[PDB]
């Protein structure tokens, strides 16, 4: 709520600047994945499209949404509140909601692989993706209904908001945490039993991908849930609760990263594109 | 292989030299003129309207 | 001795070409001129059948038009309902290896062969309603590529090894065998009445066989590569191949020659399928490339095509009384057309 | 839904079809099928009478899995016409004998075959077990009958263990994608009850290759 | 091909018994069963149905929650059980089969029966001639008459014929309009239009000399026509 225009002048850019280059991005990505073709068919390969459609909603929806109030002047209702912050709510949440489908499908890729392609069929897949989107929107308005309202986060949410937001988002972000570590595990472990046994290139190249995503996953996360669970001086002070609205800038870093690292570096994918 | 097989090749291919052959200057156009008396039941050159054709939906 | 016999072969063969050239006076590309074009064909899906699981090998519609058969890499051999997307009967074959299938005219009987070497034929309408194996047919060297009913009675298939053969089907034992080819037989095809069968090698001819004599008759040149799908005009007196050559061509039986060649700069992929439509007006063709054509028979120019598969269109055939056409490609489905 | 009585019953008999048809093939994806290829003489019938016309198959279960072979050398035609049928195949088992070497030479047959299957288009994506068997003979040929005979310019010195990895180098040389497939290489003499056990422990590095491919994760 | 049944016998109002039907001879787990009665001089009647699988079960209205059809798919037997008989539910209960695709025929085989003796807005199919005087080598028709159009949009209109003979069980002799049964002779012929029907026999001999009955399928409950019966 406190800001000045240098900070105005110079800060403005970055929700534009990160914006535009994240757009132009995962609009690129999903329209490869998303003309029916031979990435379509797979059913992995949408949570890397639906999750690339929500960094794009997340962009539009919170760049304008930011911009004007941090910035400017604002316009506001104790009804208004919930709504035009349902987005950004329901829009991060969403994006979390597709990095852990992904993480639950690599997973199930190396501890059962022989039943890996059994089990991950497309109809049973598509549910996952719309009772994932189900849970997300639902919970994303759920102010409205209730608790207006405590919290000195944000203006109107409710403390017990901020508060069972976080928790959710921690378990979530933990989970496919763990289920990157333990996939590297078992790969190691039977690529030194090959060489050991009569017959390490496979535990040396997932290492390379998965520490690379699993340090941005901490670092996009590791301020903003800490800062906003923070308990500090007088909240945060014309300086500390400052420096929340900047640690909110990189947020939209992850919209912009998630397409490089997430679904770039797959070889197939880019393949299709090379050729078209 | 030499006679055994020889004979056979060439007692076919002495069967093949009696059959009368027509100018293919006919034997075009009688079958561009089996397209004029049978092109009223095609239902593929020109469309069979709605009511008779059992696909639409 | 041999070099007595080759030598003379060479004067026969030289009598041949210097009388298959003084028949020749006007191409069909000089008869059909100031001919009406046939105008933009524009043809869109009308069903969808998606009952098999893995690859489409071969398809044969029943002579009612409105029943089909499918066989594919699996056990199953369906047999579907056009008008209605339905399953009539589902059929467990003995060997996963399926490379052809028919359909009986009288529509008591089906048929089915693959790389097993050996022909089965299916009962439909018995008592105890279920599908049995009614006979096994044994006797090929090689693969079976191809079959046709001449009747409820009798069989005509074509193998692997250069051999093509007639069956009985009360008695398992062949009654007159085909011997004239060098290379494998890939397709044959029945003549409207059934007095004659034209049946096409792997070393790029063809043949014209007598079923009752048992001796060939006619031999047609003229192609580079391997030919792989056959056809009848529907008059009976021509027929069109279809090969490797990414070219297919227009014989006749009378003259014993070929009148013209449908091919184009941008194909360069091969032919899997060839089929006239009613009034030998069309000529479909389904390309290598996930696609189709149609081809103005009178007139080398090429009608719209018919793409809307995702991968080689294997097998299709045209209804008997004209309404539809059905392309079956390698993903499970078949689409037909109107 | 204008659908007289008998009609609805149709509609019922086709999806009491389309259960059988999902329940029967559920069942054939969960078997392991595999592809054995081998010239005359190489020995493939010692590995097919190890472990328990038209195109034989074998059923053989190792450790709670199945494995279906297809033993196809008895088409005795031409493999343009009907290879392409066999995609899908989750491994191709080929087979040399050592024990001809010098014998009018099949080693260069065998070479030729390997080499013709080996960057076929339809096989690009599958993996080979090769197999190098009968060597127990192969042990007592080499000192009265030299290697130089398949080739003169090879240098080494004549020693089993010698010439037996110079062979399996030059086996080895003769694929294009590298990148794409890999050959998992096993010398066998005439009786070895390990044999079974390393094709179920390739076949494994082949399925877990193939799953963190699908998923895009490689 | 044989269906046999048990049970029957004599009951005494209020009391229910069970009857069984032992399938032999075809693949019983791809038909439809069926049960029609016939009282001691009427016409048949239809009880109940089952589809394949059991997934589908009708009733008749005189019966709807009183009777309850089920069927052993593994042991071959069709089962039917009643409940509080009352003094009207005396009737031979036969058992029929029947199979639905495109070009199939229904109520091919019937059973044989039993007899039970009980102690103490629907299409009406009309058939009005009975012991009609016949001679050997002639050409007799027989009419039907119906109060609702069979013929449904797609062309097919539904209406079956039968023949049960003096002691035996009853056969189908015609699936639909202008079809011949399999197995029965050519001389039989049936040609209707509308709501009108007949079954014309061309040149008969002495072993058809037996009621004829006839059966709209167009939707339930299968409403039969009353009795036609030839005396010679
Ligand atoms: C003071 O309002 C803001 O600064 C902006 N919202 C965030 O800057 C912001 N909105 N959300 C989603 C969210 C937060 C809390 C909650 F309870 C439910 C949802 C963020 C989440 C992480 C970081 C920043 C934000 C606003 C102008 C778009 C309204
Ligand atoms: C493929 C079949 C045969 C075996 C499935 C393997 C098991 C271990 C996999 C398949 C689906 C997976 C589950 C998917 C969803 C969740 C919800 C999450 O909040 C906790 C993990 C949990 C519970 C996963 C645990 C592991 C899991 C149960
Ligand atoms: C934020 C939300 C999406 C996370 C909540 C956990 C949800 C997404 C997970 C947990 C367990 C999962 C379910 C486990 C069971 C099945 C069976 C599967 O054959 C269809 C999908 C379905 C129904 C899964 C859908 C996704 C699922 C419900």
């Amino acid at each position: 709520m406190v800001l000045n225009p240098s900070q105005q002048l110079a800060i403005a850019v970055l929700s534009l600047t990160l914006g535009t280059f994240t757009v132009l991005e995962n609009l690129l990505v999903l329209c490869v994945i998303l003309h029916s073709r031979s990435l379509r068919c797979r059913p992995s390969y949408h949570f890397i499209g639906s999750l690339a459609v929500a960094d794009l909603l997340g962009s539009v929806i919170f760049v304008y949404s930011f911009i004007d109030f941090h910035v400017f002047h604002r316009k506001d209702s104790r009804n208004v509140f919930l709504f035009k912050l349902g987005g950004v709510t329901a829009s991060f949440t969403a994006s979390v909601g597709s990095l852990f489908l992904t993480a639950i499908d690599r997973y199930i890729s190396i501890h059962r692989p022989l039943a890996y392609k059994r089990i991950v069929t497309r109809p049973k897949a598509v549910v996952a993706f719309c009772l994932m989107w189900t849970i997300a929107i639902v919970i994303a308005v759920l102010p409205l209904l209730g608790w207006n309202c405590c919290s000195d986060i944000f203006p109107h949410i409710d403390e017990t908001y901020l508060m069972f937001w976080i928790g959710v988002t921690s378990v979530l972000l933990l989970f496919i945490v763990y289920a990157y570590m333990y996939i590297l595990w078992k790969a190691h472990s039977h690529a030194v039993r090959m060489i050991q046994r009569g017959t390490a290139r496979m535990d040396i190249r997932l290492a390379k991908t998965l520490v690379l995503i699993l340090v941005v996953l901490i670092i996009c996360w590791g301020p903003l849930l800490a800062i906003m669970v923070y308990d500090v001086f007088g909240k945060m002070n014309k300086l500390i609760k400052t420096v929340f609205a900047f640690c909110s800038m990189l947020c939209l870093l992850n919209s912009t990263v998630n397409p490089i690292i997430y679904a770039l570096r797959s070889k197939d994918l880019r393949h299709a594109f090379r050729s078209m | 292989a030499s006679i055994a097989q020889a004979r056979k090749l060439v007692e076919q291919l002495k069967m093949e030299a009696n059959i009368d052959r027509i100018k293919v200057s006919k034997a075009a156009a009688d079958l561009m003129a089996y397209c004029e008396a049978h092109a009223k039941e095609d239902p593929l050159l020109t469309p069979v309207p709605a009511s008779e054709n059992p696909f639409r939906e | 001795e041999l070099d007595q016999l080759r030598q003379e072969a060479e004067q026969l063969k030289n009598q041949i070409r210097d009388a298959r050239k003084a028949c020749a006076d006007a191409t069909l590309s000089q008869i059909t001129n100031n001919i009406d074009p046939v105008g933009r064909i524009q043809m869109r899906t009308r069903r969808t059948l998606r009952g098999h699981l893995a690859k489409i090998y071969a398809m044969h519609w029943g002579t009612d038009s409105r029943l089909l058969v499918s066989a594919s890499q699996d056990g199953k051999l369906i047999i579907w309902d056009s008008y209605t997307t339905n399953k009539v009967h589902a059929i467990p074959l003995r060997s996963s290896w399926v490379m052809t299938c028919a359909y009986a005219p009288s529509g008591n009987y089906v048929a089915c062969g693959g790389l097993d070497n050996i022909c089965s034929i299916y009962n439909l309408k018995t008592r105890e309603g279920n599908v049995r194996v009614s006979r096994e047919l044994a006797g090929h060297t090689g693969y079976l590529s191809c079959c046709r009913f001449l009747d409820d009675n009798q069989i005509v298939t074509s193998s692997g090894d250069t051999t093509c053969a007639l069956w009985d089907i009360e008695t398992g034992q062949q009654t007159t065998t085909f011997t004239g080819h060098t290379g494998d037989v890939m397709s044959l095809s029945l003549a409207p009445d059934t007095r004659l069968f034209v049946s096409g090698a792997c070393d790029a001819s063809a043949k014209l066989w007598d079923v009752r004599e048992g001796m060939c008759r006619q031999t047609f040149t003229g192609h580079e590569s391997d030919i792989n799908a056959i056809c009848f005009f529907p008059n009976g007196n021509a027929f069109a191949t279809g090969s490797d050559d990414a070219t297919c061509r227009l014989f006749d039986l009378r003259a014993d020659q070929e009148l013209m060649t449908y091919s184009h700069d941008n194909i360069i992929c091969g032919i899997t399928s060839v089929s006239f439509s009613k009034s030998g007006r069309l000529l479909l063709a389904g390309y290598d490339d996930f696609n189709c054509n149609v081809w103005d028979a009178l007139k080398a120019d090429r009608a719209g095509v018919l793409a809307g598969h995702d991968n080689r269109v294997s097998c299709l055939g045209v209804t008997d009384d004209g309404m539809a056409v059905a392309t079956g490609s390698w993903d499970s489905f078949l689409k037909i057309w109107n | 839904c204008t659908l007289s009585a008998e009609d609805k019953a149709a509609v019922e008999r086709s999806k009491m079809i389309d259960r059988n048809l999902r329940e029967d093939g559920e069942k054939a994806a969960r078997e392991v099928k595999l592809l054995l290829l081998g010239a005359g003489e190489s020995g493939k019938s010692t590995i097919v009478k190890q472990m328990k016309t038209g195109i034989v198959e074998t059923h053989f279960t190792f450790k709670d899995l199945h494995f279906k072979m297809f033993d196809v050398g008895g088409q005795r035609s031409e493999r343009k016409k009907w290879i392409h049928c066999f995609e899908g195949v989750t491994a191709i088992i080929f087979c040399v004998a050592l024990s001809d070497y010098d014998l009018m030479n099949r080693m260069h047959e065998s070479m030729k075959l390997f080499d013709s299957i080996c960057n076929n288009k339809w096989f690009t994506d599958t993996s080979i077990i090769l197999f190098l068997n009968k060597k127990d003979l192969f042990e007592e040929k080499i000192k009265k009958s030299p290697l130089t005979i398949c080739y003169p310019e090879y240098a080494g010195s004549n020693t089993y263990e010698e010439a037996a990895a110079y062979i399996q180098c030059q086996f080895e040389d003769l694929n294009k994608r590298k990148d794409t497939k890999e050959i998992y290489t096993h010398f066998t003499c005439a009786t070895d009850t390990k044999n079974v056990q390393f094709v179920f422990d390739a076949v494994t590095d082949v399925i877990i290759k193939n799953n963190l491919k699908d998923c895009g994760l490689f | 091909v044989q269906l046999v049944e048990s049970g029957g016998g004599l009951v005494q109002p209020g009391g229910s018994r069970k009857l069984s039907c032992s399938a032999s001879g075809f693949a019983f787990s791809s038909f439809g069963m069926h049960w029609v009665r016939q009282a001691p001089e009427k016409g048949l009647e239809w009880v109940a149905y089952i589809s394949s699988g059991s997934g589908t079960i009708y009733y008749a209205d005189t019966v709807k929650g009183r009777f309850t059809i089920s069927r052993d798919d593994p042991k071959n037997t069709l089962f039917l059980q009643m409940t509080s008989l009352r003094s009207e539910d005396t009737a031979m209960y036969y058992c029929v089969r029947s199979i639905y695709y495109y070009g199939s025929s229904p109520f091919d085989f019937w059973g044989q029966g039993t007899t039970l003796t009980v102690s103490s807005s629907d299409i009406v199919m009309t058939q009005a001639t009975s012991s009609v005087p016949v001679t050997p080598g002639e050409s007799v028709s027989i009419s039907c008459r119906s109060s609702k159009s069979l013929l449904h949009s797609n062309g097919n209109t539904y209406l079956y014929w039968f023949l049960q003979r003096p002691g035996q069980s009853p056969q189908l002799l015609i699936y639909r309009m202008s079809n011949l049964a399999s197995g029965v002779p050519d001389r039989f012929s049936g040609s209707g239009s509308g709501t009108a029907f007949t079954l014309t026999i061309s040149r008969l001999e002495a072993e058809d000399v037996g009621v004829y009955y006839c059966m709209q399928h167009l939707e339930y409950p299968l409403t039969f026509g009353a009795g036609t019966k030839l005396e010679l």
